[PDB]
């Protein structure tokens, strides 16, 4: 009783305390410093490929490490390994359950991961002994459609479900090394820095959340969107990151300074974002969007310089290579261009 | 009136060339438009494209000045290939009202009924039937143009002349007539039952389409093909050849209407949109 | 380069073969219908189902597949996993008309669903699983609708109602007053694309199926007349 | 106890140094203009060196 | 941070009448449809009435319908819900929850168990 409420007022000039301290050292903001730099211009991107044997909407797609090969899975209940440069199929490999809502290509490139509505995330092995792609574990601690799922290493992949709780797998053993709760709603997506040390996490509360892989507590919390955060990425030194949202904006996030950099939002756009991403030197943010085609960001002067289009429903997965040679964008017409 | 033939002339085959050509590669070139019926489309574009090329032109000049441009070998050609492609056409035509048929009064298993397989496969035997049935005269007024006197007239036995007219028109027209009243009893009884459905709390559209549709196909075709049965069973004082000639010609403005009609869906008009 | 060759022509081959299996499996995928079934713990839908996350069920009716399933492995929240079912050929929503405490929630589900962008498209065949506990709870006559509805005070039963000859009027009064509520929520927004396909339904009821089966029918038969802009 | 676990975890959220947004936006800056030279996205590459 | 505090009464006698307020920040109010739900004591959430964006297409449930009226005020940013010749049934926690998505004229999964675009609510009691 009146404990609780001792405890509520304690949290809130807690709270208030952390704005102000916050609020004290934004010194500038970045569209003010970027006065002094150069427009990126106008980019114009073409379809350079386009990749059709998916039955249903795509719904998730991953980059291979070696630029070359990528993994999407479609609603139809299938999972293809693509190979982007002569648009052959190299794996066609039938989930059990239709219903998928991610997919992971491991780094190594042995092991491929899914999972959807199952709760279970399912690992298939590519490089067996008998030429064949088989189950090789069914990660079955989750209790809630599972939303996304990163490769870490070979047996060490973490998984986001909508559940309000991430979990750290060990596929040898598989169980749950750690799990991470804290997070109001449903989890969305979560990102990996390059060092894989520590990653974060989107959740449908409009907040993201840093975790440590090692501790396995929540480090640190950012609260600037009005609604569900959809997409989370980081850029590619690992010092921010960018979440996407359902309100029409997309914002980014610095870990060390607290704060909201960018808001990439337009008056004309009032669709939420399904898939962001950056480009390898950070200057671009591909953003998918549901008004039918993607959106390119400087992401530096906030402008918006060129944009994709003929995908004939909405995007949904969204996803540059590790070289930065090119960009694969999935949508739910069951067909995956590939632009460069 | 000769000045002005030879305008309607251009703008007809301009017209007929340019709209099969977009409606081709609106198709070819959009992975969203490759529909079942969609081949069926391509077919009947492909037609009526290669009889815009290569029969309208020179009929039309044999229409307008009395002497055949070409040889005998020509005349044999042009004929032969004017028969192909008017017969394809009008089979085609057929092809996509059953198709459309089967999709409205069996839905639940028309995913699995007709296939990409089994429509190109009714494509091609219906462009392997117009052409037996055109190249018969290969292997084989009275008898007079056949000695070449430079006239490519339409001097054809009374059997071959019944059965190509049954063939390409007659046939299909009842086949099409079927299914369409079919469709449109389906069509009014659909639109009874939601007009009763939502107006409990506080137009005739497959009328309007299949009458188009039908009206067109009729009226473009029926005059030629009862003209030549008349013919036919009778001889050249029943039909004069320059009235054949124009409802030959009135076939080809079906040709060229063609693509305007079962290419008028948002759909295409998007793609046409994006293409234009 | 040429084991660079054979590496291409074995690709090939594998691009060949998959795609072989990828024909049949599309032959065999757009033959069976999916359908999204989902109600309230209380609605009844699991005696519907006359067989971890999802519980799939297949029948068949007709020589036609249909691929039915319910969701229960998730939480109450579902604006982020039902989007997912926006390709299904109908929507199953099964809810009880014998608790009208629990039948706003139901009106406002509902709504929702019906006015929901991804959902925009997709028809929903209505179910109401407790007719008979319905009638037996009006004929008791405690509980009184007008309490939740006060609208059913001045409400007149449809002259298109069809009773079933041996029923109470007033039974037949609540149940197409239920039944036009949610008509009504369903014409309000409804322009032309979707449909409602309400049916009443009791515990016992052993022609369920054939009822999904003309629905279903009714779906795609209007579905194709408006994509051949023929309604 | 779950309003203690509350508190205590903005209590640590609430005593990590913050550095000057002008500081980020200078670092960002650095990295975006080190390896701009190597973006085939940003800066078109000939179709020589193009897989696609 | 998107916020919603909630400002009602204590304890008043039936038939009597309460405003409640709801007070918005951290979104664009005009942008979002408002909803009113309320928690029985001893029962769970229940959806009570709502606003459209513009406050063109007003709701309410049966068992309020006549009583309760519900207006927002997008200047302020507000809500407000004006209740009339309150019944002993109507003692409950009114939470003041806003909607998910903007720009969609239904809104969903709004009377969830746990929901993070609803306020901590206000306590209404009735009694002698
Ligand atoms: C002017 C002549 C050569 N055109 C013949 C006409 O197009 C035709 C087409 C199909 C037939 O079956 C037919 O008897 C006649």
């Amino acid at each position: 009783q009146s404990e609780l409420d001792q405890l509520r007022q304690e949290a809130e000039q807690l709270k208030n305390q952390i704005r102000d301290a916050r609020k004290a050292c934004a010194d500038a903001t970045l569209s003010q410093i970027t006065n002094n730099i150069d427009p990126v211009g106008r980019i114009q991107m073409r379809t350079r490929r386009t990749l059709r044997g998916h039955l249903a909407k795509i719904y998730a797609m991953h980059w291979g490490t070696d630029s070359r090969l990528l993994v999407s899975a479609s609603q139809d209940g299938k999972l293809i390994i693509w190979d982007s440069y002569t648009t052959n199929k190299v794996h066609a490999i039938p989930l059990r359950s239709s219903w998928v809502m991610t997919c992971a290509y491991a780094p190594s490139g042995n092991y491929v991961a899914c999972g959807g509505l199952d709760n279970i995330c399912s690992i298939y092995n590519l490089k067996t002994r008998e030429g064949n792609v088989r189950v090789s574990r069914e990660l079955a601690g989750h209790t809630g459609y599972l939303s996304c799922c990163r490769f870490l290493d070979d047996n060490q992949i973490v998984t986001s479900s909508g559940d309000t709780t991430c979990a750290l797998w060990d596929i040898e053993t598989g169980q749950q090394t750690t799990t991470f709760t804290g997070h109001t709603g449903d989890v969305m997506s979560l990102s990996l820095a390059p060092d894989t040390r520590l990653f974060v996490s989107g959740a449908c509360d409009a907040s993201a959340k840093l975790w440590d892989v090692r501790e396995g507590m929540c480090r640190q919390t950012f609260t600037g969107h009005e609604s569900d955060i959809n997409a989370i990425c980081f850029f590619p030194n690992g010092n921010a990151f960018a979440t996407g949202s359902d309100d029409a904006t997309c914002r980014l996030f610095d870990l060390r300074a607290d704060q909201e950099l960018m808001t990439y939002s337009h008056d004309n756009i009032i669709c939420g974002i399904t898939s962001v991403s950056f480009s390898k030197s950070g200057r671009l943010l591909l953003a998918g969007y549901d008004d039918f085609n993607c959106n390119v960001w400087d992401a530096l002067k906030a402008d918006r310089a060129g944009v994709l289009a003929g995908h004939d429903n909405r995007v949904s997965c969204l996803g540059v290579t590790d070289d930065g040679m090119a960009v694969a964008t999935g949508s739910w017409d069951s067909f995956l261009k590939i632009w460069n | 009136a000769v000045a002005l033939a030879g305008a309607l002339l251009a703008l007809e085959v301009l017209a007929t060339v340019g709209g099969n050509l977009l409606v081709i590669v609106a198709i070819a070139r959009t992975p969203r438009l490759q529909t079942m019926t969609n081949v069926f489309v391509t077919s009947l574009a492909t037609a009526d494209l290669v009889v815009g090329l290569l029969v309208v032109p020179p009929g039309a000049t044999l229409a307008l000045t009395g002497r055949w441009p070409l040889g005998a070998t020509g005349c044999e050609l042009w004929t032969s290939v004017d028969v192909l492609c008017v017969t394809a056409s009008i089979e085609t035509l057929c092809a996509l009202a059953v198709d459309r048929y089967l999709a409205v009064t069996n839905p639940l298993r028309y995913g699995a009924l007709v296939t990409k397989r089994r429509a190109r496969a009714a494509v091609v035997l219906v462009w392997v039937v117009s052409a037996a049935v055109s190249f018969a005269p290969i292997m084989s007024e009275a008898q007079r143009c056949h000695s070449n006197p430079h006239c490519c007239a339409f001097a054809s036995n009374i059997p071959y002349a019944l059965l190509s007219s049954s063939v390409s028109f007659y046939l299909p027209l009842l086949v099409m007539l079927f299914v369409y009243a079919r469709v449109f009893l389906v069509a009014t009884r659909q639109l009874r039952l939601l007009r009763r459905e939502l107006g409990r709390f506080p137009e005739h559209r497959a009328l309007r389409t299949l009458g188009l549709i039908v009206g067109t196909f009729t009226l473009c075709w029926l005059p030629f093909f009862v003209a030549n049965v008349m013919r036919a069973l009778g001889g050249p004082s029943l039909v004069p050849s320059p009235a054949l000639l124009a409802l030959n010609w009135l076939g080809y403005a079906n040709s060229a209407f063609n693509p305007l009609i079962y290419c008028r869906s948002p759909d295409f008009r998007s793609a046409f949109r994006r293409l234009l | 380069t040429e084991d660079q060759r054979n590496e291409e022509k074995a690709q090939r081959e594998a691009n060949k073969k998959i795609e072989k299996q990828l024909q049949k499996d599309k032959q065999v995928y757009r033959a069976t219908h999916r359908l999204l079934l989902l109600g309230a713990d209380n609605s009844g839908k699991s005696t519907i189902v006359k067989q971890s996350g999802i519980f799939e069920t297949k029948f068949q009716v007709d020589k036609v597949n249909f691929h039915m399933f319910d969701v229960g492995g998730q939480r109450d929240e579902r604006r982020k996993w039902i989007q997912c079912f926006n390709d299904v050929t109908a929507i199953i929503f099964v809810v009880d008309s014998s608790d009208y405490n629990r039948l706003q929630e139901a009106l406002n589900l509902f709504k929702s669903i019906w006015n929901n962008r991804w959902l925009r498209t997709i028809s929903v065949i209505l179910f109401l699983n407790k007719q008979d506990l319905l009638a037996e709870k009006v004929l008791a006559g405690k509980s009184k609708i007008e309490d939740y509805f006060p609208e059913f005070a001045r409400y007149t039963t449809p002259e298109d109602a069809t009773p079933e000859p041996g029923e109470d009027p007033r039974v037949t009064r609540a149940k197409y007053f239920i039944r036009d509520e949610f008509l009504r929520i369903s014409t309000a927004s409804g322009d032309g694309r979707h449909y409602c396909y309400p049916h009443f339904t009791c515990a016992v009821d052993t022609e369920n199926a054939r009822r999904i089966f003309n629905d279903c029918r009714d779906i795609i038969q209007r579905m194709h007349l408006r994509q051949y802009e023929l309604l | 106890a779950q309003a203690r676990k509350l508190v205590e975890q903005l209590k640590m959220e609430a005593n990590i140094d913050r550095i000057k947004v002008s500081k980020a936006a200078a670092d960002l800056m650095a990295y975006c203009e080190a390896h701009a030279k190597e973006d085939p996205l940003l800066t078109p590459v000939p179709a020589s060196e193009n897989p696609f | 941070q998107v916020q919603l505090q909630e400002s009602g009464g204590g304890l008043v006698q039936p038939g009597g009448s309460l405003r409640l307020s709801c007070a918005a920040s951290g979104f664009t109010f005009s942008n979002y449809k408002m909803n009113w739900v309320r928690q029985a004591p001893g029962k769970g959430l229940e959806w009570v009435s709502d606003i459209s964006q513009s406050g063109a297409s007003i709701s309410y449930t049966g068992s309020v319908k006549g009583r309760f009226t519900i207006s927002r005020d997008n200047a302020k940013n507000t809500l407000y819900l004006q209740m009339n010749s309150l019944k002993p049934e109507d003692t409950a926690v009114y939470y003041c929850a806003r909607c998910p998505a903007p720009f969609t004229r239904d809104c969903f999964d709004v009377t969830s168990t746990t929901y993070a675009y609803r306020g901590q609510g206000t306590q209404v009691t009735v009694s002698s």
